[PDB]
């Protein structure tokens, strides 16, 4: 209960959407052969099922009245709550590797300015560059402020503009 | 009681009609 | 020959986007032939009156149509 | 020997050396990138072997090889929907009982909750149910077993190879000369006599010996592990005789020429089979057995190497006459030194035989249990009208393409295309005419119905209770092709459809096949067809006609067939190349054909297709379309907005997939108006103001980013605006069919 | 008629003439490039506008530039 | 058959390669550990 | 030696049935242009209104009602067939109008001694801003 | 367009009484497209029928006739 919600584990509109959906499971599964190959993927399907709605309310996720998981997306109500695997912690799983592939396509980009043509090593990838840039930049965020603070990472006013 | 069975065929049929006609006219004049 | 009595460049236009030029021009006053900036402004001026006499006739339209169709 | 074979050896070594050099077909683009717009004419330029090379042999060589590339594709495809037949299907359930088991071919993987898509298709499995009519094809060919799906399938990636090996062979290590591919006459007379004609003799092989002992077995009601195998088929003679009792006197009769005496097992029944919906497999074994007869007489036609025969030459400049000045002379030519003025015809006539095919698929069906599987129906009916519009409007490309680049004014005086583009203006002006006529009085029946049935006035209607616009002319081929079996046509047992008159073909309480009358509303969407394709043909006329000059660009030709214009000049020359005109005709195809498309799938479901009790037959949306198709409000009520409901609540079940569709290709369709609206010197400038920002970041790229073409945003936009109205169209009618039919 | 100015940046190298599919252009003496020409543009009364002389002109920053103004029958490109 | 390593290492190839690599990965992934709405431990 | 020629409508028109591309009714009351040329031999030309027709030896006459279609004659003769072409402007009262090479020499060719019209002696980043230009009596580029 | 759909939307299930049939519908583009445009749209395309017509039959040829310039627009 943070904003008006409910624990997923204490909600019953949870667990009615449980019901109804091993229901749907159970009146589906009634028309076969019990050991057939559609039975055991029907069962699994339920046993798949089931696994989900209990780490769903394992992990504290919050219901509202409509027995639905949420996402509270607030630092400082997530720390507070222990909701920051929802959106805080995610929020930077992403970002080393959203980082990590500018990183690397960035790398790969100026170690290939200064050739004889990159062009051709843009349609053609140099793939032993490509995989050693791929190995080293696993510490992107040191090796990126330690390019802010040079001032390597941006360029001056050597830019192309149009009439200022 | 009689005034939107006389209005209405005149705004929509006789008063466009000279809308249609007198501005039409205006269009192609020759200019002195 | 004589329609865009503003622009004498549309009036020389012996095609049928002289009409539509016609119309369509003849509101941006600042591109029209022989303009200064006082007719400019006197003619804008003149335009807010048009517009305001507008919109009393229109709301003065629907009182009259609420008071005699209405209930 | 002028007719004979000339080939080169080793004419292009095989190295992988020019696959690490993209663009090394081209002029321009072997120099490598400097702008995006590089890598789009890598792929639009990619198959263009016209402006590749000038030498003639060399294209004919590359377009020679390059079908193998294509026909190994097809069997690649085929193989492998024999191989989802075999290995992934209920067929072997399906085969027991084909009236209440849906077929199957297609299994997905548990992941990621897709296997809700499993549905319970029946015969205790679960899969995507199939509509593209492959079981009904197994049962026509007497299949009984996923063993001979296997070994077929195995004997299509043999095939394939076979194809692959063969494109290798011909362009790499012996390819054919230039005067090879110019005997036309030996080419028409080994595909009539050698593909056609060779090709029915042994299909008529196949029904004679297999097909219609087994479907006879299954009609009669046996196991299909109980029937004989096709092979103890063709090696006793007694089991044939137990089932046609004319195999006894075995090939005697043929060449006696006491052939009455095969009517056992080669007939002229007409109509459908009542055991199972389909066409007598005995009728369609006569049926390829004349055609046969037919294309193998046709394929001793031309002259070739011994002085018996025609030469086409001599065919087109002997038909000439005082209208037409020189006539056909210089056809020939024009015939035989351009592929482009080829690929219009066949392409045309190729595309008239997709809607040919579609049509007649619905009104005869031809397989086994393929009239009352209404999906598999409306989907092969759809399909192959789509099929046949696409190669339609490439006609109307590849004839400019043949204006624009091959076309020689000095083979051409006076000739028919000379005599054609010198009165191009009367042929585009007369069918403008005859397009805004038939605009009129066709849309606006539709206007005035509606306009009537809202002002409360539905006496004043175009109806069958109204005004009344009966169609006598159809009405009456109907008369005369339901009395044919009386006496123009003897030897009938039946009516050759039931959609002339009668009465209906039900199997397994599902109608298969019933008569279709036709009221005002046939009548109204009959003009709204003959409105669209006249100006699917003005559009893509206008841009054959006028693909070298108009009044507006005398010099268009020299700006080529794909251009963008010709600047802002001359009041504005937006879209005036041959490529827009087709461009813009693309767009009418897709007008026409969903309009046909929707014609049968509300004309099906309101008059033939619903389940039977023999008890006054209640179709599946009730018989709604001669009485609420006259208004453009009844097409969007009782066909999109009542049958859009079971495409939109199909999630959580196996439909749910095109519930998905019809939303993404909604996404699609509307993403295209991105393109189609906008304009290159807008995203371009957007691309300065966010090179500018990888610019600042030091990650700008080599290669430029440029925005896209003209003709290239307008090719993405027609793109993108036909797979988005066609996967919506797809994901609605397959989802309406499978639930409801 | 439209307003067809040419500019210094001018090399002489006549393309914009032979684009040109109207007469409208043509190449006059001048000393301020090494083709010792520079283009003029005395037939601007036939000019519809098309562009083509500023699609082939090689100067960075257009040396001709065709200003579309007012529309005549000959700058409609009017047969009729 | 450098040529044909060259080829490899062309964009198309490379982008269906390592397309199919993080497809592959992550359905796998998903396999293994079912239904990951959230970070758990 | 070259003084702006004259026509005469008695030379022959080339070889040709009739398109319906020709001429309307603004060759009749506003003008229509005609294009003379001197043919070696007899061969296949394209019509800029659509058709082949085929030019006969010796001067040809053949009319239009574009300087556009004229000038794609005179750019398909002076390419595909090496003739010098010329073509004039006709107005309905008979005064007829020398139209291409003023000078005798095509376009693309320095004559020294024609006039160089609409040339600005400064480059076209030094354009003013439209605000210097505004209320000029017209509407006006700041090209002027 | 957005701004009035959610608009239309929220109010349509607020005055109808079930905010929950909102607030489980909108969360994905099916809800908006079967649970407003698809049902809210039956007594706006009834307008007339061959049965008869009503008063919102000048509302429903109003939606087609909005359905045919926006069309000639493109
Ligand atoms: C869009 C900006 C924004 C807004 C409107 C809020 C809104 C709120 N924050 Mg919050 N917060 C934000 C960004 C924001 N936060 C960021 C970027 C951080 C740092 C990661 C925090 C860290 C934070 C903490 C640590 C706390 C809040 C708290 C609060 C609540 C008072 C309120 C719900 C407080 C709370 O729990 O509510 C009383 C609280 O203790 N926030
Ligand atoms: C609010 C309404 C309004 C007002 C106040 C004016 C006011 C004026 N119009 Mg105008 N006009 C309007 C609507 C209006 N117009 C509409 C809807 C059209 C059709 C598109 C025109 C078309 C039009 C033309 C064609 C011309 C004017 C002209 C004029 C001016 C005399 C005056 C300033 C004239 C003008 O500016 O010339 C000096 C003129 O020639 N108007
Ligand atoms: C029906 C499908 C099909 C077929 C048969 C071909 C056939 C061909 N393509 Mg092609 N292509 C296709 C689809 C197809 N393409 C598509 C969808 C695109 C993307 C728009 C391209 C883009 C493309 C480019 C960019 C190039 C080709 C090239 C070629 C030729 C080389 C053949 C070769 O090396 O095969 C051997 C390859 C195998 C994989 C063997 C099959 C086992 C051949 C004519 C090349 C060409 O035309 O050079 C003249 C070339 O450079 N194609
Ligand atoms: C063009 C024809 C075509 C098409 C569209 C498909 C499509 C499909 N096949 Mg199939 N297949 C084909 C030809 C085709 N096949 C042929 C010719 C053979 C014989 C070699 C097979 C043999 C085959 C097998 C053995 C299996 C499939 C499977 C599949 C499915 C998943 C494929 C996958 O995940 O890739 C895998 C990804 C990479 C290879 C990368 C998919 C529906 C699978 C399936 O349906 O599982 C239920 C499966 O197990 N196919
Ligand atoms: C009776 C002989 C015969 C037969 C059956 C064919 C059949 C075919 N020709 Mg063809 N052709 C022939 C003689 C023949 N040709 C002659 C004499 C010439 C020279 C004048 C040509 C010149 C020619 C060209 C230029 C082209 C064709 C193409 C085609 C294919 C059309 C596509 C189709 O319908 O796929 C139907 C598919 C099948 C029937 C599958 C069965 C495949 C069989 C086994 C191969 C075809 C039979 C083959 C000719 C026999 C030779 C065997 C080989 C070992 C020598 C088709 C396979 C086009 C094509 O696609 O090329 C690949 C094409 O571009 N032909
Ligand atoms: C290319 C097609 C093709 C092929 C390969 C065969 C092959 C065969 N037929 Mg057959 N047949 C065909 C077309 C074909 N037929 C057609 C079109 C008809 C209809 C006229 C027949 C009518 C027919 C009869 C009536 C009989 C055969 C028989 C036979 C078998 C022996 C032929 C013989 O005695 O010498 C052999 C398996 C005989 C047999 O024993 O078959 C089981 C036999 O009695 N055939
Ligand atoms: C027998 C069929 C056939 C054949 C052999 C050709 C052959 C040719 N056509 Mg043609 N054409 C055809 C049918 C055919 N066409 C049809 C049916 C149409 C109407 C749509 C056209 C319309 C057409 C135009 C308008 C043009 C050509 C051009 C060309 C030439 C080059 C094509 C090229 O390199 O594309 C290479 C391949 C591509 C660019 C890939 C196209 C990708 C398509 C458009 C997207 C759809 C793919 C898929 C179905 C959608 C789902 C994909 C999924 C990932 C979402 C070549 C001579 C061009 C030409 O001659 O230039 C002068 C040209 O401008 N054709
Ligand atoms: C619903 C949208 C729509 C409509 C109505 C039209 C209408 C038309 N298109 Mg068009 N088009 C459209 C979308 C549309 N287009 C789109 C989206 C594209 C994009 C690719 C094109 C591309 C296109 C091309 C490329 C061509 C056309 C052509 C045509 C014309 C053929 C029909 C005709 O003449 O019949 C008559 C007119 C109608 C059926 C329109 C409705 C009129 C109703 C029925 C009655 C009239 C109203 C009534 C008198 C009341 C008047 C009230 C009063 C106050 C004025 C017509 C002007 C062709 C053409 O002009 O040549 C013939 C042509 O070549 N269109
Ligand atoms: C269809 C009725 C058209 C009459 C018909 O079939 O063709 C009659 C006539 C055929 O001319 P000839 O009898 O000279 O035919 C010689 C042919 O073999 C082609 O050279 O064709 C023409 O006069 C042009 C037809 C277009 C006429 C446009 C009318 C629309
Ligand atoms: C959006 C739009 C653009 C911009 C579209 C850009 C130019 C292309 C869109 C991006 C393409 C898809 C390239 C992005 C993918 C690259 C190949 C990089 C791939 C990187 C990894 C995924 C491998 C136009 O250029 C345009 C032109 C004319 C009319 C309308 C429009 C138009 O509407
Ligand atoms: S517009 Fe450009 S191209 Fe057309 S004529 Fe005038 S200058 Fe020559
Ligand atoms: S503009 Fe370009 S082309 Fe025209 S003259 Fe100056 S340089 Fe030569």
């Amino acid at each position: 209960d943070i904003a008006g919600l409910t624990p997923c584990s204490e909600s019953k509109a949870y667990a009615k959407l449980e019901k109804k959906e091993l229901k749907t499971l159970e009146k589906r599964l009634k028309q076969y052969e019990a050991d057939s190959a559609p039975a055991v993927a029907l069962k699994a399907t339920m046993e798949r099922t089931k696994a989900r709605f209990a780490n769903y309310a394992k992990a504290g996720l919050l219901c509202g009245n409509d027995g639905l998981p949420h996402l509270i997306a607030d630092p400082g109500l997530a720390l507070k709550y222990g909701h920051a695997g929802e959106v805080f912690i995610p929020t930077f799983g992403f970002l080393y590797v959203a980082g990590y592939i500018g990183y690397v396509g960035r790398q790969y980009l100026i170690a290939v300015k200064g050739e004889a043509k990159p062009t051709d090593k843009e349609i053609i990838i140099d793939v032993p560059l490509a995989t050693k840039l791929a190995w080293q930049g696993a510490g992107w965020p040191l090796a990126a402020v330690q390019e802010l603070q040079r001032g390597t990472l941006l360029e001056k006013e050597e830019n192309i503009t149009v009439s200022p | 009681s009689w005034a939107p069975s006389v209005f209405v065929p005149l705004t929509g049929l006789v008063l466009p009609a000279i809308a249609m006609a007198t501005l039409f006219v205006y269009i192609e004049k020759e200019a002195p | 020959k004589l329609f865009p009595k503003f622009s004498q460049g549309l009036a020389q236009d012996p095609t049928t986007r002289r009409i539509w030029y016609g119309l369509a021009m003849a509101h941006d006053f600042e591109s029209h032939d022989g303009m200064t900036e006082e007719n400019l402004y006197q003619k804008i001026f003149a335009s807010h009156f048009g517009q305001l006499s507008i919109i009393f006739l229109w709301t003065s339209g629907n009182l009259f149509h609420v008071a005699w169709q209405g209930n | 020997k002028k007719v004979k074979i000339a080939v080169d050896r080793n004419p292009v070594e095989t190295s992988f050396e020019k696959w690490a050099k993209p663009g090394h077909f081209s002029r321009t683009l072997s120099k490598g990138p400097n702008t995006t717009t590089w890598i789009w004419n890598l792929h639009a330029d990619a198959h263009d072997f016209d402006s590749h090379t000038s030498d003639l042999e060399e294209i004919s060589r590359k377009v020679f090889s390059a079908h193998f590339g294509q026909l190994g594709i097809i069997f690649i495809w085929l193989s492998g929907m024999y191989f989802h037949g075999a290995r992934f299907s209920n067929y072997e359930a399906w085969l027991s009982d084909p009236t209440h088991i849906k077929p199957s071919a297609q299994v997905v993987w548990p992941i990621v909750g897709q296997e809700i898509l499993n549905g319970d298709v029946g015969g205790g499995f679960q899969g995507i149910q199939i509509t593209s009519g492959f079981f009904q094809l197994w049962r026509a060919s007497g299949i009984t077993s996923e063993l001979q799906l296997y070994t077929t399938a195995i004997g299509g990636l043999v095939m394939a190879a076979a194809m692959f090996f063969a494109g290798w062979f011909h362009y790499h290590k012996a390819a054919p000369k230039l005067e090879w591919f110019q005997n036309v006459e030996s080419m028409l007379n080994h595909h009539l006599g050698g593909l056609l004609g060779l090709g029915s003799l042994a299909w008529a092989g196949h029904q004679i010996h297999v097909s219609l002992p087994v479907n006879k077995l299954l009609d009669a009601g046996v196991d299909p592990k109980e029937i004989p195998l096709p092979h103890d088929l063709l090696l006793n003679r007694a089991i044939m005789a137990d089932l046609y009792p004319s195999f006894a006197k075995g090939i005697a009769p043929f060449f006696t020429l006491n052939w009455s005496e095969y009517s056992d097992f080669l007939t002229f029944k007409g109509g459908l089979n009542p055991v199972t919906g389909g066409l007598w497999l005995s009728d369609t074994a006569h049926h390829h057995v004349a055609i046969a007869v037919l294309f193998l007489v046709a394929g001793h036609m031309y002259r070739t190497n011994w002085g018996i025969g025609h030469s086409m030459k001599e065919i087109l400049e002997a038909h000439r006459g005082p209208f037409t000045g020189e006539g056909h002379v210089g056809l020939y030519e024009i015939l035989t030194t351009s592929w482009h003025a080829q690929l219009a015809i066949n392409l045309a006539l190729f595309g008239s035989l997709s809607i040919i095919v579609a049509h007649h698929m619905y009104a005869m069906p031809p397989y086994p249990y393929l009239a009352t599987d209404y999906g598999t129906q409306l989907s092969l009916f759809t399909h192959h009208t789509w099929i046949g519009g696409f190669c339609i409007v490439g006609a109307g490309a590849h004839a400019a393409i043949f204006m624009v680049r091959d076309y020689d004014p000095t083979n051409n005086y006076n000739n028919l295309l000379d005599r054609v583009i010198r009165h191009r203006d009367a042929i585009i002006s007369h069918l403008n005419w005859v397009c805004i006529f038939l605009g009129f009085h066709s849309f606006g029946l539709y206007i005035h119905n509606d306009t009537m049935s809202a002002l409360g006035r539905p006496q004043d209607m175009f109806s069958d209770t109204a005004i009344q616009l009966q169609p006598v002319f159809a009405q009456w081929i109907q008369n005369t092709h339901f009395l044919a079996p009386q006496l123009t046509a003897p030897n009938a047992l039946a009516a050759t459809s039931l959609t002339w008159g009668g009465d209906l073909v039900a199997v397994g309480g599902k109608v298969a096949m019933m008569p279709i009358s036709l009221g005002t509303s046939d009548f109204m969407v009959h003009h709204i067809h003959a409105f669209t394709i006249h100006v699917t043909v003005l559009i893509l006329l206008k841009g054959v006609l006028f693909a070298r000059s108009s009044r507006l660009i005398p010099d268009k030709a020299n700006l080529g067939f794909r251009f963008p214009c010709d600047g802002p000049g001359r009041g504005g020359t937006c879209q005036v190349s041959a490529w827009d005109h087709v461009f813009l005709g693309l767009f009418w195809m897709y007008n026409s054909l969903s309009i046909v498309i929707f014609h049968f799938s509300w004309k099906m479901q309101s008059d033939v297709w619903g389940t039977v009790t023999a008890s006054g037959v209640s179709h599946i949306t009730g018989g709604n379309f001669a009485q609420s198709a006259n208004t453009i409000n009844g097409w969007l009520r009782d066909f999109l907005w009542a049958q859009s409901s079971q495409v939109i609540q199909s999630y959580g079940s196996a439909l749910s997939a095109y519930g998905l569709i019809f939303l993404g290709a909604h996404f699609v369709w509307a993403f295209s108006l991105m393109f189609l609206f906008s304009g290159r010197g807008y995203w371009q400038e957007l691309i300065e103001s966010i090179v500018w920002a990888h610019n600042k970041l030091k990650v700008a790229p080599a290669i430029q980013p440029r925005a896209l073409s003209i003709t290239q945003g307008r090719a993405v936009g027609v793109a993108h605006y036909l797979l988005g109205g066609i996967a919506t169209t797809w994901s609605f009618f397959l989802a309406r069919i499978i639930s409801v039919g | 008629a439209h307003i067809v100015k040419i500019y210094d940046t001018c090399i002489g190298c006549t393309q914009c003439v032979r684009a040109c599919p109207l007469d409208v252009l043509e190449m006059v003496p001048w000393d301020g490039c090494k083709a010792s020409q520079m283009a003029s543009a005395p037939r601007t009364e036939d000019c519809v506008g098309c562009k083509r002389c500023e699609t082939a002109c090689p100067t960075d920053f257009l040396s001709v530039r065709v200003y579309l103004g007012s529309e005549s029958t000959r700058s409609m490109g009017l047969s009729y | 058959m450098k040529d044909f390593t060259t080829y490899l290492s062309t964009a198309p190839v490379i982008a269906t390669i390592w397309f199919t690599f993080t497809a592959g990965l992550l359905i796998e992934i998903n396999r293994y550990f079912p239904d990951p709405l959230v970070f758990s431990f | 030696a070259w003084t702006v020629p004259t026509l005469n409508p008695d030379t022959p028109s080339p070889i040709f049935g009739g398109s319906t591309g020709g001429l309307l009714r603004k060759a009749q009351t506003e003008e229509f242009y005609v294009i003379t040329w001197e043919a070696k031999k007899e061969q296949i030309f394209e019509m800029p209104t659509g058709g082949a027709a085929i030019m006969r030896q010796g001067p040809n006459l053949l009319k239009f009602g574009k300087k556009e279609q004229c000038l794609a004659l005179t750019t398909q003769l002076r390419n595909k067939f090496k003739l010098t072409p010329c073509f004039y402007r006709v107005f309905p009262d008979g005064k007829v109008q020398y139209l291409h090479p003023a000078d005798g020499v095509y376009p693309e060719k320095v004559n020294a001694g024609r006039v160089g019209a609409n040339q600005n002696m400064r480059r076209i980043g030094q354009n003013v801003n439209p605000i210097k230009v505004k209320f000029s009596g017209r509407m006006m580029s700041p090209a002027e | 367009g957005w701004v009035t759909f959610y608009w239309h939307w929220k109010h349509l299930t607020l005055w109808q009484g079930n905010v929950a049939q909102f607030d489980e519908s909108s969360t994905y583009l099916m809800g908006w497209l079967r649970d407003y445009l698809w049902l809210n749209s039956s007594q706006l395309i009834n307008g007339y029928n061959p049965f008869g017509m009503n008063s919102l039959s000048v509302w429903a040829w109003t939606f087609l006739f909005g359905h045919l310039i926006y069309a000639t627009g493109f």
